[PDB]
């Protein structure tokens, strides 16, 4: 029994979409098309949409060493390895699974997502997108620690399970094709190739139809005829890249998707406490922050002027101290408070 | 005018005509002594 | 009971009577089934069972 | 005869230390471990110390091609291509012997040091480290030049020979192994092969002892027992990463180590003389600099009024000419000297 090997996949197909920017700025019908860039996740992870489908191959199988996307009619295989995503410099990929990928990226102008094929020939797809993510906590810091103060984050969870999160799917619509359509002496021949063909031609008779089988256009010219093959078998995303379905009118169905977002705990450094002198009313901090780190201070009395400053590097703060109360928050550290004698 | 041009400045080529063969210049181009055991012709001039 | 649709029926969402192996024998027709019950609660019964294959002529 | 062959690498060895940030933030016991950086150099050079030897193969012999790294309780043999250091961006390393990286870094905040081993697995130390080289000169320049003003600076030379700089060596501590450790059907069996193992357990009898043959401790669990390999033949870089030895007190020997710190010459670009336009008691210069200049002037008199300023484009400067005289430097050309008619 193979009743647990439910398989979305199979109704499903990577696909073909508009791309502003294939490389050297120029436009292309890409099969790794940017669909749609989510940065909602609070610790900076990106979950990006393409057009074509990771950790799946052609007959449908999982398999994460594997790519599949769409060569000219037919999908076909590529390898996982050759995938990159980059913004300004490359960034992290930390999970794929279908027209998904989750990045850690460094701050940008643009976000490219771009693989290898069989024919060894690279495709890229080039979006404008602003990325500099905001500080988790008081502290800039590049690498993330094991240990640190626990704050609340949001994430894309790294599980390939599929159960909360969904986007909308729809039939493809006729795909042209030229190649379907020749000219026999001096008339039309179009050949299916057992295929549902939709054609309509600029001369009379049985110009149109949704044809299985060949048809013949005699008294007509190859240049007056337009051929395309139906995709009545197969789902694809409700994409504003690629044209609706002109036969079916609103029809749509819908298929969970991987890397939800979640509330998690991230952990934050805390700097190292300052060297602290006193005086009459005052407070002296010398402070030797390793990263940008957030100082503030207020009073702790009716009147009591926030101040706040990002300490970039070797500083000396001189605050005032007074009779109600001072208190100081440096980094992440749990807040510092000070007293007149 | 043409030919009052000045080094680093507008007009430090001038000519009378798009098509004009012989043109004014004052970029203020001057050689330098080459590198020693080096084959170049090292100079000092105003950019554009 | 959780009830979804296909023409002029209604059925159990998890067992739509194509079973088993509703996309390999009609794809077509699967998929119009499917978006039938896209705005039904049991959707995602539905989708499960029409999107599994465990066919008769195999052992396990 | 091979009188010459003079190899402290057959004594010394590759290995394994604490490391605060093995890639994502979390600590590890790193083959790639950072010692010490230093940045003594005026010409921005950084020779750093890492627990791994470059160019030496596990069998003591010379090979530049390759590096050697402590793989769990054995060194074994790595790529030279592999090898990578990078601050904000990748580094250009200048040199590589022993335990010693040259590298030429752009301005970053942390230093990471990496390589690749045999089963293509990455491995990277990063430690916080504030890199922002000091200007050699009164220009700022990007590329080195074949000819220039010679100025005084400090460099590590690239020369392989260690003569005057080294470092402290000593015998390393027990190594900790629990798979020296089996259950023989309810008690404990300890299995040497060949090597001094350390043995203590929380039982009866005897417990403890330097064994070189095979020891069986009776009516003793596995859990109650601690086993580690002596290394009495080889010698480590007296490193605060790693303990101290418990047997030996403060024994320990010196080894010669390659770049030391030597004073050389640096060129440096002199920028373009200005166009200089004259008035009364007044001198104008047309400042056009190709890189950040900086422009010195002061008055040869009783009082100099010394003033200095970074000239980053295209800037006019309005300089009063006193009957004393005006000395005027741009960038790193020799002054220019300015008297009243």
């Amino acid at each position: 029994s193979t009743k647990d090997n439910f398989n979305v996949y199979k109704a499903t197909r990577p696909y073909l979409a508009h791309c502003p920017d294939c490389g050297e700025g120029h436009s292309c019908h890409s099969p790794v098309a940017l669909e749609r860039i989510r940065n909602e996740a609070t610790d900076g992870t990106l979950k990006i949409q393409v057009s074509l489908q990771i950790g799946i191959k052609t007959d449908d199988s999982h398999d994460w060493t594997k790519l599949r996307y769409m060569d000219n009619h037919m999908p076909a295989d590529a390898e996982r390895a050759g995938l990159f995503v980059r913004t300004s410099a490359p960034c992290t990929i930390t999970g794929t699974m279908g027209h998904f990928i989750l990045a850690r990226c460094p701050k940008g102008e643009t976000l490219t997502v771009g693989f290898t094929d069989s024919r060894k020939i690279s495709h890229s797809c080039t979006h404008p997108f602003h990325h500099d993510p905001p500080v988790i906590g008081r502290e800039k810091f590049h690498s993330r620690p094991q240990h640190g103060k626990e704050l609340p984050c949001s994430t894309y969870v790294q599980s390939t399970a599929a159960t909360t999160e969904e986007i909308e799917v729809h039939m493809p619509p006729d795909t042209p094709d030229r190649t379907l359509m020749s000219q026999q002496s001096g008339n039309v021949k179009i050949t299916v190739n057992g295929q549902t063909v939709r054609y309509k031609c600029n001369c009379g008779g049985s110009n149109e139809g949704l044809t299985t089988t060949d048809k013949v256009i005699n008294n007509c010219k190859v240049d007056q005829c337009h051929a395309a093959v139906t995709n009545h078998k197969k789902w694809q995303y409700n994409s504003p890249l690629v044209p609706r379905n002109a036969e079916l009118g609103d029809r749509k169905g819908k298929i969970h998707i991987p890397f939800p977002l979640a509330n998690v705990t991230c952990r934050v450094p805390k700097a190292r406490n300052p060297t602290v002198t006193y005086g009459k009313n005052q407070v002296i901090m010398l402070l030797y922050p390793d990263h940008p780190t957030l100082l503030s201070y207020r009073n702790m009395g009716e009147e009591p002027n926030y101040q706040e400053e990002w300490v970039m590097h070797k500083k000396e703060v001189v605050l005032t101290v007074p009779t109600e109360g001072l208190e100081v928050t440096w980094g992440n550290n749990e807040p510092y408070k000070y007293w007149p004698q | 005018p043409f030919g009052a041009g000045r080094p680093g400045q507008f007009g430090d080529i001038q000519s009378r005509t798009p098509e004009s063969k012989d043109v004014y210049a004052n970029t203020q181009l001057v050689l330098q002594r080459p590198a020693a055991g080096t084959v170049h012709v090292p100079y000092s001039q105003a950019p554009s | 009971p959780v009830m979804c649709l296909l023409a002029n029926t209604t059925f159990p969402c998890s067992q739509p009577p194509c079973t088993p192996c509703c996309y390999e024998k009609e794809p077509e027709e699967t998929l119009r089934m499917l978006e039938d019950n896209v705005m039904r609660p049991g959707y995602y019964q539905l989708l499960q069972a029409s999107l599994t294959c465990s066919p008769h002529r195999q052992r396990e």
